[PDB]
């Protein structure tokens, strides 16, 4: 209770999210359905 | 019940588990919600992702194929299935699941489970608000997403050649379909069409103007700069000034609400009433009874080369759509039309 | 202040006790929306047959020439005056201000002052009668929808023939050659848009369901219980005390939409945040942004294209492209 | 009688015709 | 219960219900003469 | 020339329900 | 009129492609006994090797009226082709009841049409009665309980 | 006759419009009106599987009616005529005409047992509290359930025919012309001929 | 007539948003 | 209770979801690049798509006999 | 007070006599259950046979069932 | 736990998690 | 005789009766 900060966790959840997100769109330039 | 003994049964046991407050209400509906909601949902996310329409459609929908978010979706059968539930133990599939899921039986799974799962919400509606004991007016409201769910998937394709021609699961699957009313119905031009647009509109205008009008008569209900602090669900008072509201709307557009019952009834009234209409409409169109042409607008252009309206515009438009779509959108009709008999304009 | 012309002037112009307030957007919104209603239902009426596309091939959109109230526009001004500025006064007769489009520019220049001055006049009746200021803010999207469509697309395009026709065929019409053209069920805004009204209308037959639900007994199956008390009491009926906890046990318990400022607020921004992103949305397509084009995205390892819904959209999309204006081209590619 | 010829000459009028749709697997 | 019906009631319409009904009738009205007419 | 089956339609469908209304209003407005 | 049957210039019999209920309107192509087009009534007339006045294909017919009345030359081939791709071509008299050109709907297309709107409006109204008889004690009144 | 009947049940409308304070809606137990809404229903049950088996086992059979229409496959030659009910799995063949009055014998029978068991039998009290039996507006419910249940079913054997559908009496099918019945009927016909 | 309906329609409706605007039932409980 | 709060704060949560999450990612990691999707949801891969004798848009064209057509047209 | 007593009214007055007369517990709502499983499996059979998904012997499902 | 919310919620979050790897996954697929 | 499809649609009966008995012994259980 309390050992980790929440606002922490939610900071690291959204830099996980973040990134998440910018490997699909880096996928839609790549490989397939890259029109290429 | 009604002063009786009613000595318990399994019934009292299992009703008093169902019934109880917990992170989430399960009651009787879920024993079909749950599952059938949540086999909807895995069934479309496990189609988007992985399930082919290569065979069935000639197309890829699926994230395995390169296809994005607004791109996969989960296709509806082949139309040589006809109507066919397609049952992984039915005669199409024969218990054969990676043949199932390339027989487009995920668009039958999705769609049969997604209509019981609307069946056990607007059940879960129902029993949330005996619970609470309120008026269960939220499930005559969702009355009017279960009708357009029902006339658009199911009834519509009942009504056409197949399964194909409903609405597969998906973002341009959805716009293929929309292209398509218009292109082969003119749906725009149906009354009822018409009839749901303003309900919509008309509702997304109610919302608005209710929130902005609650929230410029917010009253001062406190001292801070934030109104929102200044709320307390433990008074008896009106957070906001009705009358005020009332004059403003009154001095502004000439009509005012000045019952808070009629308000929010009419915000009840217009979107269902608007969906009711569209249903109707899509109904009508199952059995391609549209409201495509008017005769005397074009019995006048047909004896008059100098006649031209939009609507005469739109027929030219929705005729283009049906020539240059249907080779590629229908493969059973095997279309090999040449190119010199598609309409054109010209230089284009 | 009571012997002074403009003294009374402006206590009669700014005084709430009018039946509908004037003010000073008012001066401005009341002649401008009075001459657009009286121009629009005229030319609605009995307007002859204009050359929209300025390739002298006239079209009616007017009840007398032959055409119902769902094929009736008022059609856009010509293609080959652009966005000129043709007034009465830049016209030789009336019959050739008929024939090139005039009344459109009058009625759309017309309604685009009125609407803004609408606005403005929101915001005036609001600051004289004590209130919060932020209706004429929420209104601000249908104005700029509304703008976006009648002055800025043609702006964009460079003629206001591509505005939308006063009309409904003709909304249709400007509806299906802009999907053609800018592909506009892919374009992200338009998507937020159309989720906007979806959830415009979710979100007041949830509030309506809510408010409606959430009663103590004040109207019996009669016009009203008033059997306990008439008329004239503070006593105040309605919940958002078991409403919200309808709402919350209805998914999960936890989405806290207990305050009614903050319910009514998302209730307001929602719907307006999403119908600026569409009215931008189509501003930008004005400006040939266009949606998502993902044509031929889907490709084998040998390099066939594998067919797409996107692609099935596109055949619908050229199909619209050859049948628009099927006499205004001389070249082959759509720049103008 | 000639159900290969029939199936042919019913082949370029209508491609939705129950007679193709069925047995389709030889073909 | 008696020689008169106890069930006896009678229909209330204020202007505003009137507005309503003249208002959706005559929009009706507008958007399927188009149609009717042909 | 003239419609005659839509003029009786839309005359009808506007009568009808006009008149039941405005009878409906006059009898609750006779008896407050 | 007959079975309108339709031959090449060199001779092999073409057919025209029936239309299907989903188009208001169809192209006219006439298509060959393996499945490729062999003529169509072309809308740019301008190209290739399929309009009707250069493939040169003619209609024979075999039926009631016409039984051996061939035509070659003229678009009457057009226009029976046009005919054919909605079916078996037939005789109509249109001045009797003054009759439009549009097809209407069978009254097996109207009942369906009406009986499936009233079944909807009868779930709405299903689902409205079974809200008020469910809730009969909110719908009147809890009396502040 | 419609007519005439109409008429009639115009005058009983009348009567019982004015007659409505009839002992007969008043219970003898308290003096208030009720109805046993569960009687009146087995009474109805009772008389519509009496109605059912008469039409099935005595009308379309031809044992005392005429019958019902039976035509060709193709629809050229259709008339009323007699059916034999069809008792195998055969008879729940849409397009037989045979299953039309084995349903209506077996529903009859079925029927008029159910309205028998509802004569004889009372509810529950648990499922007349939960279904709220007492009440009209619960049938009211049940009944416009049914109702569009029933008209659900029409429409679809309406829209892809049944040998309740004639095809000489509500024309051909949307199906029959994509799926080239006629069409291939024709040319089969013309094959054999050639 | 064709356009002569429309026109009575429209200006039916008019005046009925008209009287609605100007010969309202004055608002009364808040 | 655990309102959500104090689980995610607490370190416990996290000792226990710093295998399982990553070892789910790894999971569907495995399931895409061993072809396992491909083999159980019937996808093809992108050198599966046209076989030798057709090369357009396969097409099912039948009801009753789908699944061997399917057998027949996929890529083996 | 006293309703019409009526010849016809007092014929069928005891079909209208014993409104509110219930069963204690549960009643045959356990063969009610069984009556409705039943019928649903029938509705789902002929619903299969009428959908051509289910396929029998006998059964041709289409207009020549009536040949 | 394995309660009501603990099956709801890792029914929702242990597919999530499997399918967002596989499409991390199919990111990288070319043909 | 039964018919495949047949014997599949009694084997689906049998396998809905189970899945309606796995529900009911789950909502009996936690
Ligand atoms: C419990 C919730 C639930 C519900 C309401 C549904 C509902 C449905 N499912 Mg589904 N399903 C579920 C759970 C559920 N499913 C689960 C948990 C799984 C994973 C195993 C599946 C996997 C699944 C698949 C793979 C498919 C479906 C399909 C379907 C649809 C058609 C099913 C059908 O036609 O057979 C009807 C079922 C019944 C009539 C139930 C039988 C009841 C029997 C007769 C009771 C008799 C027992 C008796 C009391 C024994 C005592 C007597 C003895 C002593 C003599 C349907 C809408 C199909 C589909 O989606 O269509 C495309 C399909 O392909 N489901
Ligand atoms: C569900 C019942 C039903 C069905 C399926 C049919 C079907 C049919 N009828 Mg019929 N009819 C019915 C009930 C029904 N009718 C009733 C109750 C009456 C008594 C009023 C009639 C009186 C009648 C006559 C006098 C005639 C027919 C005719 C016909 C045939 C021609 C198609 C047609 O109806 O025109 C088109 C149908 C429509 C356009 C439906 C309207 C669509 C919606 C409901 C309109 C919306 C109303 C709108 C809000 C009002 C505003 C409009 C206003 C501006 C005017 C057709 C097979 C004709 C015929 O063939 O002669 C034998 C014929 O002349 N019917
Ligand atoms: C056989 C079916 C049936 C029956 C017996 C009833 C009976 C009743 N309904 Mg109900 N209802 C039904 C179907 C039915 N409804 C359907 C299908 C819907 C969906 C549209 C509704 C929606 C509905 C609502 C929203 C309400 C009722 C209400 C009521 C109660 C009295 C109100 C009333 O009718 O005043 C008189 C009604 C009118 C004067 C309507 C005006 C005439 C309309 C606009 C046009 C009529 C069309 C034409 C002349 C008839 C052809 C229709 C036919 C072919 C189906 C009453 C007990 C009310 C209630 O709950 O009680 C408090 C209520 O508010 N119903
Ligand atoms: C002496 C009584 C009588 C008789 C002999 C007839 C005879 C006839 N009527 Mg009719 N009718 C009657 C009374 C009668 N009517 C009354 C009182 C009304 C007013 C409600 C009507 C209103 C009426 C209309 C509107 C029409 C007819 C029509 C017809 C003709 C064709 C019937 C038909 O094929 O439709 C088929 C009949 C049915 C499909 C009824 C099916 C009953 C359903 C399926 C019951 C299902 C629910 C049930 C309760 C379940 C029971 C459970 C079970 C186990 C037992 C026919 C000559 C038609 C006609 O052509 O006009 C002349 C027509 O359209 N009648
Ligand atoms: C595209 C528009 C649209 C969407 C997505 C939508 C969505 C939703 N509406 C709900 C509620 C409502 N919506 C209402 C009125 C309206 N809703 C409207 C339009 C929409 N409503 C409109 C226009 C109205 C006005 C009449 C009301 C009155 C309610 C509610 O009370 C209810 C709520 O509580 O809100 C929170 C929510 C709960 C539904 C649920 O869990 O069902 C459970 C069943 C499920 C999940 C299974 C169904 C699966 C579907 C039907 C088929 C499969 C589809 C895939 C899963 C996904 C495919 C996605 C692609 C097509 C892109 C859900 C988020
Ligand atoms: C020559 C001429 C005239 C040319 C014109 C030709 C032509 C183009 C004709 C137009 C044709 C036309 C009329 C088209 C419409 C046809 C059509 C589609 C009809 C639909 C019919 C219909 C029954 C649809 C069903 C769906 C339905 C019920 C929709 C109704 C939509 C509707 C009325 C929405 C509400 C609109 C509206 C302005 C809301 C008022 C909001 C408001 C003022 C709130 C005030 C207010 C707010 C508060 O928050 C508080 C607190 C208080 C106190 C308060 O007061
Ligand atoms: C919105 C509604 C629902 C969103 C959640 C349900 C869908 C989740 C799955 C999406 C997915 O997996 O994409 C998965 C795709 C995968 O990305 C694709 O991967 C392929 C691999 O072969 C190819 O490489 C493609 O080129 C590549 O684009 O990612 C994307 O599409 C990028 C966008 C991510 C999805 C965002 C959806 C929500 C966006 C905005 C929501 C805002 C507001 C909502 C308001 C209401
Ligand atoms: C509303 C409230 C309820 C909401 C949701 C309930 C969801 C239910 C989901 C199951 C519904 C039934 C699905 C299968 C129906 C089906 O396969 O139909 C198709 C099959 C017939 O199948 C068709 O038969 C034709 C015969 O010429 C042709 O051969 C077609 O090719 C063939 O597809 O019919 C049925 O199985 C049941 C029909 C009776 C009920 C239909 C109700 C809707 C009617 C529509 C009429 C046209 C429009
Ligand atoms: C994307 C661009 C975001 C802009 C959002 C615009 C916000 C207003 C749009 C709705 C129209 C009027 C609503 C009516 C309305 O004004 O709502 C009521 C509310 C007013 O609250 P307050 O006046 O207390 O807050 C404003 C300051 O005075 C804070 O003290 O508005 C807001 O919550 C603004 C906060 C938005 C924060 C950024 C988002
Ligand atoms: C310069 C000012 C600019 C604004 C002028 C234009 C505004 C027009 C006034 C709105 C219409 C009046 C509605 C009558 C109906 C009416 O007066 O009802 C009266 C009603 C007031 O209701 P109450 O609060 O009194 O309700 C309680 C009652 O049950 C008890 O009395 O008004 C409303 O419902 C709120 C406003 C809805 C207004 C909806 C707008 C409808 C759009 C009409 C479009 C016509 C077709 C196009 C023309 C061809
Ligand atoms: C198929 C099938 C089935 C079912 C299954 C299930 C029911 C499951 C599942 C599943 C699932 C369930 C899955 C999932 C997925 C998901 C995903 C893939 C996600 C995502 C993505 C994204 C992109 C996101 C984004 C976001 C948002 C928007 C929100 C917040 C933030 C974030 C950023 C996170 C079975 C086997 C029975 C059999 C039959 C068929
Ligand atoms: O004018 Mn109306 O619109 Ca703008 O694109 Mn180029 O030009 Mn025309 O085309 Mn498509
Ligand atoms: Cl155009
Ligand atoms: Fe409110
Ligand atoms: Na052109």
């Amino acid at each position: 209770i309390g050992r980790i900060p929440l606002w922490l966790v939610g900071t690291v959840v959204g830099l996980l999210a973040i990134g998440l997100l910018a490997i699909f769109f880096y996928g839609s330039y790549v490989g397939l359905g890259s029109s290429l | 019940i009604g002063t009786y003994q009613e000595k318990r049964t399994w019934f009292d046991d299992a009703d008093d588990w169902l019934r109880q407050d917990r992170f989430v209400f399960v009651g009787w509906s879920g024993l079909l919600l749950l599952p059938c909601a949540y086999f909807a949902v895995g069934g479309w996310l496990t189609g988007c992702t992985f399930v082919t329409s290569w065979y069935t459609h000639g197309l890829a929908s699926s994230y395995i194929e390169g296809c994005n978010f607004l791109t996969a979706a989960v296709s509806t059968p082949a139309n040589s299935l006809g109507h066919s539930l397609l049952f992984v133990w039915g005669p199409e599939a024969q218990g054969d699941l990676t043949r199932w899921f390339q027989l487009g039986g995920l668009w039958a799974f999705v769609a049969l489970h997604g209509a019981f799962g609307l069946i056990g919400f607007m059940l879960r509606q129902f029993e949330i608000a005996r619970s609470v004991n309120l008026r269960p007016y939220n499930a005559i409201a969702f009355s009017a997403p279960i009708a357009v769910f029902v006339s658009v998937f199911l009834i519509y394709p009942l009504g056409q050649s197949g399964w194909f021609f409903a609405p597969s699961f998906g973002v341009a699957s959805i716009f293929r379909f929309i292209l398509f009313f218009q292109g082969f119905h003119n749906w725009t031009l149906n009354p009822f069409h018409m009839m749901g647009v303003a309900g919509v509109l008309g509702a997304a205008l109610l919302c608005a103007i209710h929130g902005a009008t609650v929230e410029n008569t917010l009253f001062e209900d406190g001292d801070g700069a934030n109104t929102f602090r200044a709320f307390n669900p433990t008074q008896a008072e009106e957070t906001y000034s009705m009358v005020t509201a009332n004059r403003f709307w009154s001095q502004i557009f000439g009509v005012a609400f000045s019952n808070k019952r009629w308000l929010h009834f009419f915000m009840l009234f217009v979107p269902v009433t608007g969906l009711w209409m569209s249903a109707l409409g899509v109904v009508g169109l199952a059995l391609n009874l549209r409201a495509y042409d008017f005769v005397s607008q074009e019995i006048r252009a047909a004896e008059d080369p100098e006649f031209e309206t939009f609507y005469t515009k739109n027929i030219l438009l929705n005729e283009g759509i049906r020539a240059w779509m249907a080779a590629q959108d229908q493969p059973h009709e095997k279309l090999t039309l040449p190119e010199e008999v598609l309409p054109r304009g010209n230089a284009l | 202040e009571n012997t002074s012309l403009w003294a009374r002037f402006c206590e009669w112009i700014t005084s709430t006790e009018n039946r509908l307030y004037i003010g000073w957007f008012g001066v401005i919104m009341i002649p401008t929306l009075l001459t657009a209603i009286s121009v629009y239902i005229i030319a609605f009426i009995a307007a002859p047959p204009v050359d929209i596309d300025g390739i002298r091939e006239p079209v009616s959109g007017s009840l007398l020439y032959g055409n119902n109230i769902i094929t009736g526009a008022v059609v856009p001004t010509s293609n080959a005056i652009g966005l000129h500025f043709y007034p009465i006064w830049e016209a030789a007769s009336l019959d050739e201000w008929l024939y090139n489009g005039g009344p459109y520019q009058l009625v759309v220049c017309h309604f685009f002052l009125g609407v803004c001055c609408y606005m403005g006049r929101e915001w005036e009746l609001s600051y004289r009668l004590g209130m919060r200021p932020w209706i004429a803010v929420a209104y601000s999207a249908p104005v700029a929808a509304a703008t976006a469509v009648f002055i800025i697309y043609p702006i964009g395009q460079g003629s206001f023939s591509d505005g939308m026709p006063l009309g409904i065929s003709g909304t249709f019409n400007f509806m299906i050659v802009f999907q053609a053209e800018h592909n506009i069920l892919m374009h992200p805004f338009h998507m937020f848009g159309v989720a906007g009204v979806f959830g415009g209308s979710l979100f007041s037959a949830m509030h309506g369901s809510l408010v409606t639900s959430s009663l103590i007994r004040e109207t019996t199956e009669n016009e009203s219980a008033n059997a306990g008390y008439k008329f004239g009491q503070e006593e105040e009926t309605y919940n958002i005390v078991a409403a919200h906890g309808y709402f919350g046990r209805l998914i999960f318990q936890y989405a806290s939409f207990n305050n009614s400022r903050s319910l009514h607020f998302f209730l307001a921004v929602w719907p307006v945040v999403c119908i600026w992103l569409t009215a931008l949305g189509i501003s930008t397509m004005a400006f040939n942004l266009n949606g998502f084009n993902f044509n031929q995205s889907v490709v084998d390892s040998n390099g066939r294209v594998l067919n797409t819904w996107a692609d099935i959209i596109n055949r619908a999309n050229l199909g619209m492209e050859v049948m628009h204006e099927r006499n205004a081209h001389n070249f082959p590619l759509d720049l103008a | 009688q000639r159900v290969r010829t029939v199936l042919d000459m019913d082949d370029p009028a209508k491609e939705e015709t129950v007679k193709e749709l069925r047995k389709d697997i030889n073909n | 219960m008696a020689r008169p019906n106890p069930n006896k009631q009678v229909v209330e319409l204020n202007r505003s219900s009137l507005y309503w009904g003249l208002l959706l009738i005559f929009v009706l009205a507008v958007l399927f003469s188009s149609y009717i007419f042909n | 020339e003239v419609n005659i089956l839509g003029l009786t339609a839309t005359a009808l469908f506007i009568i009808i329900p006009t008149s039941f209304l405005l009878i409906l209003y006059v009898k609750t407005a006779a008896s407050e | 009129l007959g079975h309108a049957s339709f031959k090449d210039q060199e001779g092999r019999e073409l057919f025209v492609r029936r239309m299907p209920t989903f188009f208001e309107t169809f192209p006219v192509v006439l298509i060959d006994k393996d499945g490729v087009v062999r003529a169509d009534v072309p809308f740019r007339k301008a190209e290739s090797k399929y309009s009707i006045e250069q493939v040169g294909v003619s209609v024979t017919f075999y039926g009631g009226e016409l039984n051996g009345l061939t035509f070659t030359d003229p678009s009457t081939v057009k226009k029976y082709a046009r005919k054919a791709q909605l079916g078996e071509i037939f005789e109509f008299d249109r001045s009797t009841l003054q009759s439009d050109g549009v097809f209407r709907s069978s009254p097996r297309g109207w009942f369906t049409f009406g009986h499936l709107s009233f079944a909807l409006l009868f779930f709405f109204g299903h689902i409205w009665h079974g809200s008020r008889t469910i809730f009969r004690d909110v719908f009147a009144g809890i009396d502040e309980d | 006759s419609h007519i005439v009947l109409s008429g009639l049940l115009f005058l009983a409308s009348v009567w019982h419009w004015v007659y409505w304070d009839l002992e007969l809606f008043r219970d003898p137990r308290t003096g208030k009106t009720a109805l046993d809404l569960p009687k009146i229903f087995g009474i109805h049950l009772f008389l519509a599987g009496l109605l059912c088996f008469g039409f099935g086992a005595f009308h379309v059979t031809g044992v005392f009616g005429p019958g019902i229409w039976v035509s060709d496959p193709y629809g050229l030659t259709g008339s009323v005529q007699p059916v034999a009910p069809s008792w195998g799995a055969e008879g729940f063949d849409p397009y037989n005409p045979g299953g039309v009055p084995a349903h209506h014998i077996a529903a009859g029978i079925l029927g008029v047992l159910a309205g028998l068991f509802h004569l004889c039998v009372r509810p529950s009290i648990r499922l007349y509290f939960g279904l709220s039996m007492g009440s009209i507006e619960s049938v009211l419910s049940s009944s416009i359930a049914a109702v569009f249940w029933a008209a659900f079913v029409v429409a679809g054997t309406m829209w892809y025919g049944s040998a309740a559908t004639p095809i000489e009496l509500f024309g051909p099918t949307r199906y029959q012309w994509d799926q080239g019945f006629f069409q291939q009927e024709i040319q089969k016909r013309v094959a054999q001929s050639t | 007539m064709e356009a002569l309906v429309y026109t009575f329609l429209l200006i039916g409706t008019l005046g009925i948003i008209f009287f609605s605007i100007f010969f309202r039932e004055p608002p009364r409980i808040a | 209770e655990r309102p959500f709060s104090d689980i995610l704060t607490s370190i416990r949560y996290w000792v226990i979801h710093s295998i399982t999450v990553p070892s789910l990612f790894i999971a569907g990691w495995l399931f895409v690049s061993t072809g396992l999707a491909y083999d159980v949801f019937g996808s093809p891969r992108p050198n599966e798509y046209f076989t030798e004798d057709r090369q357009d848009a396969p097409l099912i064209t039948d009801r009753f006999n789908a699944l061997e057509q399917v057998k027949k047209l996929s890529a083996q | 007070e006293p309703g019409i007593v009526t010849p016809l009214g007092t014929l069928l007055r005891p079909l209208n006599s014993e409104a509110g007369k219930v069963l204690p517990g549960w009643g045959t709502t356990v063969l009610m259950a069984v009556a409705i499983l039943l019928f649903a499996v029938f509705l789902l059979i002929i619903l299969e046979i009428y959908n051509s998904s289910l396929i029998l012997d006998g059964v041709t499902n289409s207009w020549e069932s009536l040949a | 736990i394995f309660t009501v919310r603990w099956l709801a919620i890792h029914a929702i979050a242990v597919p999530t998690i499997f399918f967002l790897g596989a499409i991390t996954a199919m990111q990288f697929i070319q043909r | 005789s039964v018919t495949p499809s047949l014997k599949n649609f009694l084997l689906s009966l049998v396998a809905g009766a189970v899945v309606l008995a796995a529900i009911a012994g789950a909502v009996t259980a936690v």
